[PDB]
């Protein structure tokens, strides 16, 4: 997997230049919507009723 | 007359049920259009078939039967068959989706919807009865409909027909024809909840039938068609006392009087003989002495077990055909002279006998051949607990891991019902051991 | 009776299209939709996957979905592309580019309601719908991400229905996409909770069968897909033709799934063929048995010898001796008794269809719930931990509103699946208390 | 021509053989078989005695009246009741008084067969007997008499 | 020779070999076993008192009569049954009246064991109890009553 580490470091170098310009937002810094998700043990509600 | 209503539940009960009626028609001379004409009629004045067959105002004899299944496939084959004319449309009740081999689904989820409709069509048959005796329930132990819906129906029937007797014919599971892994769960669950609502249960061990098919009928790999032809031949000899003029097991109560010592131990063992392959019918026929001795060979039992590993409580021999009463008396006296046939100390040691002189009947174009004389021995041996032991071992094997238990709880049942049903089988097995434990 | 089929993404529509090509040949249905076969058995259970129309012109009950607009076009130009319902094609404006978050939360979650409406218009015309059948892959964003969103949304609208899936596993020897273990772990978390039965079709196993067994030096998707066609056609025989055992999705789930979460099946097929295999000879029942149970014939990169089977289903196809099948199937359990859990007696069920597969005179299909499937989930956990440790490409997912705690849930549930799978592998049939 | 065979069989040492013969004799229904079927009514095996009673009704010869009347006092329930049904088929009013006594029988089928036989006979002899029975008779026999008179009323009361 | 091992195993604080002791004492049969098998009919365990009845029943001693009659008014059904059947095997006529009191028992199986045992004595008081049972008894118990009366 030599192509694997070559893409990980490319993403690290590309996400450092992209975040250099994208870190100057406006007005009250409101947080970005953290999405709810499936939590472990939720699919076991069918076999309890 | 003194009528009996047959209720067939699930695929197995429906399938065995139709094969029984096919034989009943041949025995009593009824054609597949309800007609009983001069030609096919028996004569002799035997009108005892009128307990199983109602009559329209046009000599049409209609079975007092109810067929129930939570799916159409099995009952659609009835309304499209040879006997599609024999039963009234309302006697065949079908659902849209089955109980998927889950007891809880038939007893609770799906079953609760078709239960009240079934009581209605049963009441409609019970209404044409001047003196209803009770019910004959044919069903499998392993089916979702067979185990669950039957259990539900028996609970209801006790409420709606208190004074009436309930007698079952239960297909006990075989690995060679098993449809589901949960078959032991369903069998223990149905037996527990049905135990107080049933007065006499005749288990039909499918492995025992498969074994007879392989050995006696020379069938390498018998289909359900093969198994069904044999089970009807046996179940018909058990119910013939109810549909013919006789002196033994004349009515439903007599089954309990002659076979059930006390209510819980209501599982008699049927041993039918002779079972002869069609290719071997033109050999000198077996005598009354030969076929009486065959009832004591476990190879011919309808449930796999060894009666020699237990004790007897009751024994009824129901002969049919060219049986001379004096020969039966000699054969019985020979049996009585056997130290291996042991009765419990608290039960009377005897053999009740009945001979129907009408020649025995087989389905033409079938793996079974016509004999001059045959017998069915209905015995209540404490060795029938061997059959429960096999189920309880496989039940404890999975319940210790809670395997598949989720499918049941998610379908309106509680986990404690499995603990509850198994405590009943431990109580039953310990009881069977504790009564056949001694004699001198 | 009826099954609603859904195919999401490139892989979903590729395996899914080959499914309808094979089963329509076995059922006598030509590309126009009308029947042209010989046996009356072909049409007996047609209503399961088809809808009758005009003058008995059979239409597949399929819903074709993909965010890539081009996938709709490649399906229509296939052999049976003129047999699908034109309204059942729900296709987006651009694919997710192997980003699960796009499909489950943003781009895919916009298209979901449109698909649900099509699901409804097909579930409404069911006399008695039995469940759903999703064909997709966990490697990309659409089939894996949007596919698992269709699953939850369907499970909240049809809670008493069977969710059956054909889920394709990522392998680094099939696809160069570094983010595939992230999507596979995120989809497996959804599958574990919302599916009733999942057929783990491992691309690692298909690449290996083609290279090692079939000797195909340069395997293509068409050669990998041929194995999937044989498998999907085999595993579904039970519901497509009149039978006694495992004849519906629910009865199949009751016989195969002992534990709610342990519903991941390792399929298998015998014999292994590749498009154009002229030189061949009919296989005997003993050959089909030994092959069908062997790791060489497995559609999941696991060895069932490094585990135990909880349940198994064998489907034999062709005019063969029903006593010989029974003998072989008993001998397999009675010899290899050390590979089956003793606390589940009679766990292997055997069905026989008289109608054999396309071109073949005889075949066997294996469906096994083996604890050795943990060897597939350990592969995805090692590959996922490799990336999640250095925190590679997390912005790609969280940027679409996705929570980082969801990667931790997906990981902690897949490890729990492996620990549950091993607790039952080392479980003893004992009464100690 | 086969009647010759079933007549000799009627007294064969084997009870199933005499039974099968009495069954066939009723199916044939001949004058020649009347006397041997009258002898069959005194057979020690009830299954043979009951079959003779039916056979004597299907043939329906006056000669069977006196022997079938004495079968209503038989120890066997199927012989008493199956003989009453033959007396109803023959219709000879000699059966009327013996049939009224069978209405107080222990077995229900015999009681039911006797009432159905009284109804099959009819005539002024049964009518007069039922008018009296609905006064000096009690329970079931009273019920049979009141039903008889009501089902045979020529007017709407 | 080794009959004294089971002879003192009735007063054992451990119940497993205590029940096993009466199972071998009754099969061998010694004149010393008459006394300790009576003390086994006053236990807290049902398997002990019921195995004592079968051991004392095989050894047909009158010393068993007096305590075996008290075992018919037991809290268990299996003890009562083997104790009634032991009285039938020994034959003491004083056990007739208490066996008739067992025919109107809660347990339908105790009533059948008592009837079997009362039939084994076959006295003249038994003849009236069996004529009564042939009218005031369940379908199976009324059939036991008429099979004995056919003598
Ligand atoms: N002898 C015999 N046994 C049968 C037949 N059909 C099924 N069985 C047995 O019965 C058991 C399964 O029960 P089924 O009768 O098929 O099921 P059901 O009552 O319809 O219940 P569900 O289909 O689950 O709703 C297994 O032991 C079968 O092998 C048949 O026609 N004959
Ligand atoms: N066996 C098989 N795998 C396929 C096929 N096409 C794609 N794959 C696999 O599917 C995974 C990638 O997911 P895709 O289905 O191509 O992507 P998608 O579902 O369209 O989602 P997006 O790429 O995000 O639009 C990888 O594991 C591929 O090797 C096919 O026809 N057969
Ligand atoms: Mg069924
Ligand atoms: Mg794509």
């Amino acid at each position: 997997e030599d192509y694997m580490e070559e893409q990980i470091q490319l993403e690290e170098q590309e996400l450092k230049q992209k975040q250099l310009k994208e870190a100057e937002g406006p007005l009250p810094i409101k947080a970005k919507p953290k999405q709810p998700f499936l939590k472990r043990g939720e699919g076991l509600a069918r076999f309890t009723n | 007359m003194r009528e009996c209503i047959s209720i067939h539940v699930g695929q197995a009960g429906v399938q065995i049920g139709n094969a029984c009626w096919e034989l009943y028609c041949l025995e009593h001379g009824i054609q597949p259009d309800g007609q009983m004409p001069s030609d096919k009629t028996i004569g002799g004045g035997d009108d005892s078939f009128n307990t199983f067959f109602s009559e329209t105002g046009a000599g049409k004899h209609v079975p007092r039967a109810v067929f129930v299944d939570l799916e159409p496939t099995v009952i659609d084959e009835v309304r499209t068959g040879t006997y599609r004319q024999l039963f009234h449309p309302e006697q065949l009740i079908t659902g849209k989706e089955d109980a998927a081999n889950n007891y809880a689904r038939g007893h609770y989820t799906i079953g609760k919807e078709i239960i009240d409709l079934v009581l209605d069509r049963i009441r409609k048959l019970a209404d044409q009865c001047t003196g209803l005796q009770g019910f004959l329930v044919f069903h499998s132990f392993g089916g979702g409909t067979g185990s669950g819906f039957t259990s539900l129906l028996m609970e209801r029937l006790s409420v709606d027909y208190g004074k009436k007797s309930k007698l079952e014919f239960s297909i006990y599971p075989a690995p060679q024809v098993s449809t589901a892994v949960v078959e032991p769960y369903n069998s223990i669950l149905t037996t527990h909840t049905t135990l107080e609502h049933s007065d006499c249960a005749f288990m039909v061990d499918n492995e025992a039938i498969y074994d007879i098919c392989r050995r006696n009928l020379d069938i390498e790999r018998p289909t359900y068609t093969n198994l069904n032809r044999l089970i009807s031949q046996i179940v018909s000899s058990i119910t013939a006392s109810l549909r013919f003029d006789g002196a033994l097991n004349v009515d439903l109560t007599e089954f309990q009087t002659n076979l059930v010592p006390y209510p819980r131990i209501h599982f008699p063992l049927a041993t039918y003989a002779p079972v002869i392959s069609a290719e071997k019918a033109y050999h000198e026929q077996l005598s009354v002495a030969e076929i009486t001795n065959a009832c004591f060979e476990p190879a011919n039992q309808m449930v796999k077990c060894d009666p020699r590993h237990g004790k007897y409580m009751a024994c009824c021999l129901l002969y049919r055909g060219d049986v001379v009463p004096k020969d039966v008396n000699a054969a019985i006296a020979t049996i009585k002279t056997k130290r291996s046939i042991q009765f419990v100390d608290w039960c009377p040691t005897g053999f009740k006998v009945g001979i129907n002189y009408q020649p025995p009947t087989v389905v033409p174009g079938g793996d079974l051949a016509k004999v001059q004389r045959a017998v069915c021995m209905l015995s209540n041996t404490t060795a029938i607990a061997e059959a429960w032991a096999r189920l309880d071992h496989k039940f404890d094997l999975m319940y210790a891991k809670r395997a598949f238990v989720h499918w049941y709880v998610g379908e309106g049942m509680e986990e404690g019902e499995f603990s509850e049903a198994r405590e009943d089988m431990a109580a039953l097995e310990k009881d069977y051991e504790e009564v056949g434990v001694d004699s001198v | 009776r009826e099954i609603v089929h859904i195919q999401a993404g490139q892989c979903g529509n590729q395996i899914g299209a080959k499914f309808w090509e094979v089963i329509s040949d076995e059922h006598g249905i030509d590309p126009t939709g009308s029947y042209h076969g010989d046996s009356d058995l072909q049409l007996e259970r047609i209503n399961v996957y088809y809808n009758e129309a005009t003058g008995n012109k059979y239409v597949p009950r399929a819903i074709l979905v993909d965010l890539e607009p081009g996938t709709m076009d490649s399906v229509r130009s296939g052999p049976f592309g003129q047999i699908f319902r034109p309204d059942n094609f729900v296709f987006g404006q651009s694919g997710a580019g192997n980003n699960w978050a796009k499909g489950h939360y943003t781009e895919g979650a916009e298209l979901v309601d449109s698909v649900l409406d099509v699901v409804r218009k097909e579930s409404e015309s069911c006399d008695c719908l039995q469940g759903f059948q999703l064909t997709h892959s966990l490697g990309g964003g659409t089939g894996s991400g949007m596919g698992t969103l269709l699953i939850s949304k369907i499970r909240e609208e049809y809670p008493d229905r069977i969710m059956n899936t054909f889920s394709v596993m990522p392998s680094p020897k099939v696809s160069d996409t570094v983010v595939e273990p992230y999507n596979a772990t995120l989809s497996v978390h959804q599958l574990v909770e919302n599916t009733d039965e999942t057929y783990c079709i491992d691309n690692e196993a298909l690449y290996d069968i083609c290279f090692r067994t079939l000797k195909l030096t340069t395997p293509t998707y068409g050669d990998l897909n041929h194995l999937v066609s044989a498998t999907m056609s085999g595993v579904t025989t039970c519901l497509r033709f009149p039978g006694q055992l495992n004849a519906d999705l629910r009865k199949l789930a009751v016989n195969m799934v002992p534990f709610p979460r342990l519903h991941f099946f390792m399929p298998g097929f015998a014999p292994l063929t590749s498009r154009g295999s002229q030189q061949y000879r009919a296989l005997t029942v003993p050959e089909l048995t030994q092959q069908m149970f062997d790791s060489k014939n497995m559609m999941a990169a696991c060895d069932p010898r490094h585990g135990r089977y909880l349940t198994v289903a064998a489907i034999f196809r062709g005019r063969m001796s029903m006593k010989e099948v029974d003998e072989q199937m008993l001998n397999v359990q009675n010899k290899n008794s050390s590979y089956f859990v003793e606390w589940i007696p009679n766990n292997v069920k055997t069905a026989v269809c008289d109608i054999p597969p396309r071109g073949l005179k005889m075949s066997a299909t294996f469906i096994g719930n083996s604890t050795a499937i943990q060897e597939l989930f350990k592969r995805i956990s090692e590959q996922f931990t490799a990336m999640f440790r250095r925190k590679a490409f997390l912005h790609w997912y969280t940027g679409e509103g996705m929570d980082e705690m969801e990667f931790t849930e997906a990981e902690s549930n897949m490890n729990d699946l492996v620990s549950e799978y091993q607790q039952y592998q080392d479980a003893t049939a004992d009464e100690q208390g | 021509e086969k009647v010759e065979m079933y007549i000799k069989n009627l007294q064969d040492d084997s009870p199933p053989v005499r039974f099968n013969a009495a069954v066939a004799l009723g199916k044939i229904g001949d004058e020649r078989a009347v006397e041997p079927l009258i002898k069959a009514l005194k057979d020690e095996d009830w299954q043979v005695r009951k079959t003779a009673a039916y056979a004597l009704g299907k043939i329906g010869d006056e000669r069977a009246v006196e022997p079938l009347i004495k079968a209503l006092k038989d120890e066997d329930r199927y012989v008493r009741s199956r003989a009453a049904l033959a007396l109803g088929k023959i219709g000879d009013e000699r059966a009327v008084e013996p049939l009224i006594k069978a209405l107080k029988d222990e077995d229900e089928y015999v009681r039911l067969s006797a009432a159905s036989a009284l109804g099959k006979i009819g005539g002024e002899r049964v009518r007069a007997a039922m008018e009296k029975l609905a006064e000096t008779g009690t329970g079931f026999a009273r019920k049979v008499a009141v039903n008889y008179l009501e089902t045979h009323k020529s007017l709407i009361s």
